[PDB]
């Protein structure tokens, strides 16, 4: 599909947004992790919005 | 007959009005039997089987259980039947108390390994 | 139609024989007990 | 005939680099929304494409065939390339790129080929802003 | 002929079986809305679609009771 | 053509409408009036204008034929003046007003196959033919033209003439009463033209009252149907006043000294003496037929007044046609065209063979 | 009258290019069917048991479309009821659905490649059918190519 | 045509009606290369 | 009124389009001012196919 790009267009926007979400936080617990995820929300594509949206309805739990 | 006017005898069944005395409860009928006229899983008879036995001893009813064990049996004797699991996961759906979890518990085949 | 036709009440002169569904079909009448059509 | 097919590749290839360098941090909120919205036209792309290559495998495509294929989506190319140097060029972000995209807007009045491009980017645009 | 009516036999056992596992779980439905819902899903259907309608339904025969 | 071309006649109070089938409007238009010395063998025009040794005449004159001899020779003036046409290769439909009776239909085919030499032939009801122009083949029809009123109940493609009731109503009535009124209101006038010009302006130009109430107090306030008309010969006839009680007569019988039922009464009574079980049925096409829509104002008083009839549970489905004058005429030339019209049809060989009478049962 | 519309409709329906004997025939034919079956639930239920066949079908807006009209024309009874019994028998991108690249805080689903395939198939019949005109364009030349000389025109008849 | 019709749709002192009537053009001959498929098949 | 059978002589277009019935813009106006009389419309529906047949009777 152009060697499967189709496919592989959704993708590298998880991944892409989590390349900066999983090397900014290594060993953070406590408010600073809730003030390292509070910049990565603050984005105009809606799926990277939409995506650490959703990890934030997880670790304010 | 044909499944539209099919769906109308059902809400004049369980409704005790008439066709021609009600048409929102029709159109939120078409509105979502609409493109889902087929399972959207795959079929599992033995587990909607062991469902109701999971079910009626949930319930500690397990003579009825095993009363089922053999009217199993007795569709499977007949076989005047190619859809034992659509009506049976249907009764099991509209399920009522003579008088917890599945979240764990094990669901129908959802196919999304497969391009559906 | 078929549901309509399917409230029906299915004979009995069950046979021994026939162990798949045996509801009837009358193992052959006796000649004077059909008669005023058999007498002329 | 490949000279006449050729420039929708250098107005895809200069479009692609600016999706990923505008849709980051510090280039702000409006210029990820218009790149995202291009990105959705570059998957279009990739689309027409991979059919072409179907229909290709089959016996069943030649150049002629192709060029007359890809004559409509060569046109939407070169207005999202012409929009793409002119934000770069200028050094716009913020308000000065829905200026420039205000402007553009007005400016095909004549195709309503480029027209929606620029007002569906436009209604894009002005979203987070 | 014979055939004609042992396949309206046949169909009558099996019907009464179903509605023996219709009882036994006690559902509110009975045997003439049973000839509806068995005659949907022939031609294929939903049940997780059915029991949405059947559980609205039935709490709406309440609400205009 | 591939089979013989029909042919119409039909024999009208006011005058005569001749033609073939295949055209919706008529291939000649005579009047009725048949010259007979106080010429000598022309029916039409040059009688008409030739009566000054000619005595009046006329064959049909109620609305239904009342002298044989006289239709007899307007049927001769009509085979000749009229078409001159091969009659063995031409079928004639003839209409006559609501429900022929036996001994004049036997009469009439009688003097059909001998005036006329017909090869086939069929005779028929006014009402029910005007009503399968109007594009239906079930309704109530009051047909109300320049001869005789009927209010026909049709129902299963052939009247029910249990209900069917007659009411003597006519243009004859008409210009009678005009003359009356005319004569009565104070003017010198007893000249039959001026009476023919007047009757065409009350024809055309005068006003069907909606209602008696508001129209009443409309004039009564300052006279709002005053209108003048400048004839070529300079006639001038003016008041609101005479146009306003010239056509009240139908509103309330008594008005005029006749005894027989008003509009609204006949139509209801003969609504009423149709049955239950098709009077929704029949009243969901209820119809306006007749010669009186050469003013379109009568329509209205009727249809207000058809649904002041009826209850309110079944509400008013009246098809009003935006012509109806040519309505007899046209009827015939529609129901001539159908196929399954032609087993109605009857022959010369059965009228031989088993007597005239079997014109009033195979044709009905 | 009423009989006079009914030769305006055999106007629109039969076009001018003889042309004076084909409509009183055509006249007869718009007669001569409509008394046979005059001898011999509500209105708009209908149009949800024709919706809902839409559905069965995919097509989703334009089920929601249909019903969305007859519910505002409700909030000229006769005419639609013309329209379900001439149902059938006449001549008949976006960005919201599979591409999450757009809308604000779009829903969160994982990923597609279930309905991303079907939104190929939207553009293979177009593609499909964009070959069948070059097909019916080849095919109606080379049938005048291709014959015995003459045959379809009738110059050979001068 | 094909050179006037690309000339003028970058030229922008020919106005925005002659994008437009240079817009049709592009429309018609894209058609053109319709009838040169069909040709280039059957070669 | 004549506001509004402008409007709903425009949405009873799109029911007749969708509906995928022969009518198209003219043809509407002559059967819409034809139901109008009080024509059941049952019937029409027969007259308008043999119509169309026997127009492809000719052609």
């Amino acid at each position: 599909l152009r060697r499967l790009l189709v496919w592989t267009y959704d993708p590298k926007i998880r991944l892409k947004t989590l390349a900066a979400l999983v090397d900014h936080c290594q060993g953070r617990k406590g408010g600073e992790l809730a003030s390292a995820v509070h910049a990565y929300t603050k984005t105009g594509d809606p799926y990277m919005r939409s995506l650490v949206q959703h990890i934030l309805s997880l670790v304010s739990h | 007959k044909s499944p539209n006017v099919l769906l109308q005898n059902l809400c004049c069944r369980i409704l005790g009005r008439s066709e021609a005395d009600v048409a929102q409860q029709f159109q939120y009928a078409v509105r979502v039997i609409g493109s889902n006229f087929a399972p959207t899983v795959e079929r599992d008879e033995f587990l909607v089987a062991e469902k109701i036995k999971k079910e009626l001893i949930r319930q500690r009813r397990e003579a009825d259980a095993a009363l089922f064990s053999e009217l199993h049996r007795k569709l499977h004797s007949q076989g005047v039947l190619k859809n034992k699991w659509s009506i049976l996961y249907l009764l099991l759906s509209l399920s009522e108390d003579p008088r917890s979890y599945a979240t764990l518990f094990a669901q129908a085949l959802p196919r999304d390994a497969h391009s559906t | 139609l078929w549901e309509a036709a399917l409230t029906y009440e299915a004979s009995k002169r069950r046979c021994w024989e026939r162990v798949g569904c045996p509801p009837g079909h009358r193992e052959e009448p006796y000649l004077t007990e059909a008669g005023r059509d058999a007498f002329d | 005939l490949v000279h006449r097919i050729l420039p929708v590749a250098a107005s895809y290839s200069a479009v692609t680099r600016f999706i990923e360098e505008k849709s980051s941090f510090e280039y702000g909120q409006v210029n990820h929304a218009l790149a995202a919205a291009m990105r959705t036209l570059v998957k279009e792309h990739l689309i027409l494409v991979s059919q072409l290559e179907q229909l290709h495998r089959q016996g069943l495509l030649s150049l002629q065939k192709l060029w007359f294929y890809i004559q409509p989506a060569m046109r939407t190319m070169d207005i999202l390339a012409s929009l793409a140097t002119s934000v770069d060029k200028g050094e716009c972000l913020g308000g000065s790129t829905l200026s420039l995209l205000h402007d553009r807007s007005f400016s095909y009045t004549g195709d309503s080929q480029a027209q929606e491009l620029c007002l569906y980017l436009t209604k894009a645009a002005s979203a987070p802003y | 002929a014979a055939a004609a009516a042992a396949n309206l036999n046949a169909v009558r056992e099996t019907m009464d079986v179903l509605l023996e596992i219709s009882r036994i779980l006690n559902t509110g439905l009975d045997m003439e809305t049973l000839s509806i819902c068995v005659r949907l899903c022939e031609q294929g259907i939903n049940p997780e679609a059915l029991s949405s309608v059947i559980k609205e339904l039935r709490k709406a025969t309440e609400a205009l009771k | 053509d591939d089979d013989i071309a029909a042919l119409v006649v039909d024999n009208g109070s006011g005058m005569c409408k001749a033609g073939f089938a295949g055209d919706d409007a008529p291939r000649a238009v005579f009047p009725s009036i048949v010259g007979r010395p106080r010429k000598d063998s022309y029916v039409g025009d040059e009688a008409q204008s030739k009566r000054g040794i000619l005595t009046l005449k006329y064959p049909i004159e109620h609305g239904i034929v009342t002298n044989w001899d006289d239709m007899e020779k307007i049927w001769h003036h009509t085979f000749y003046n009229e078409l001159r046409v091969a009659p063995e290769e031409h079928p004639v439909l003839l209409t006559e007003a609501p429900l022929n009776p036996k001994a004049n239909r036997e009469k009439m085919t009688q003097i059909m196959f001998e005036t006329f030499n017909t090869p086939a032939m069929y005779v028929a009801i006014q009402a029910v033919l005007s009503l399968y122009a109007s594009g239906r083949t079930t309704g109530i029809v009051m047909d109300s033209g320049d001869g005789v009123t009927h209010t026909v109940p049709i129902y299963e493609g052939y009247a029910l003439p249990h209900a069917i009731l007659r009411l003597d109503l006519a243009g004859r009535d008409l210009t009678d009463y005009l003359m009356k009124i005319l004569t009565e209101r104070g003017y010198s006038f007893t000249t039959t033209a001026e009476r023919e010009i007047v009757r065409d302006i009350k024809e055309k130009l005068c006003y069907v009252a909606l209602d008696f109430e508001q129209e009443m107090a409309t004039a009564a306030s300052s006279s709002s149907l005053e209108k003048s008309y400048e004839l070529p010969d300079g006639q001038v006839i003016t008041i609101g006043n005479e146009r306003f009680r010239c056509p009240e007569a139908l509103f309330q019988p008594s008005f005029l000294g006749m005894e027989s039922c008003g509009i609204h009464e006949t139509t209801f009574n003969s609504i009423m003496k149709c049955d239950v079980d098709i009077r929704k049925d029949l009243y969901a096409n209820t119809v306006l037929s007749g010669g009186t829509t050469m003013y379109p104002g009568i329509a209205d008083r009727m249809q207000k007044e058809i649904t002041a009839l009826a209850p309110s549970t079944m509400k008013i489905k009246i098809i009003a046609p935006p012509e109806r004058k040519y309505s007899v005429w046209i009827g015939g030339s529609i129901l001539a065209s159908l196929s399954t019209f032609q087993q109605m049809w009857i022959s010369k060989q059965e009228y031989d063979e088993s007597g005239p009478s079997i014109v009033h049962r195979k044709c009905f | 009258s009423i009989t006079q519309l009914f030769d305006d409709l055999c106007e629109a329906l039969l076009p001018a290019a003889n042309r004076k004997r084909a409509k009183r025939s055509l006249k007869k034919v718009a007669y001569n069917a409509l008394f046979t079956n005059l001898f011999q639930l509500p209105a708009r239920n209908k149009i949800l048991m024709l919706s809902f066949d839409l559905r069965v079908g995919g097509l989703g807006p334009k089920a929601d479309r249909l019903e969305e009209l007859v519910e505002e024309l409700e909030a000229v009874g006769s005419v639609l009821d013309l329209l379900v019994q001439l149902a059938g028998s006449g001549p008949p991108r976006d960005y919201f659905l599979n591409n999450k690249h757009v809308g604000r805080n779009v829903p969160y689903s994982g990923y597609d490649c279930d309905d991303l395939s079907v939104f190929e198939m939207d553009v293979q019949s177009l593609i499909s059918r964009e070959e069948c005109l070059c097909h019916s364009m080849i095919q109606e030349t080379l049938q005048v190519m291709e014959a015995a000389p003459g045959t379809g025109l009738p110059t050979v008849g001068l | 045509i094909r050179r006037y019709t690309d000339q003028r749709s970058l030229d922008r002192s020919f106005g925005l009606v002659g994008q437009s009537f240079c817009a049709a053009l592009h429309q018609e001959l894209r058609e053109y290369y319709r009838l040169l498929s069909v040709l280039h098949s059957q070669l």
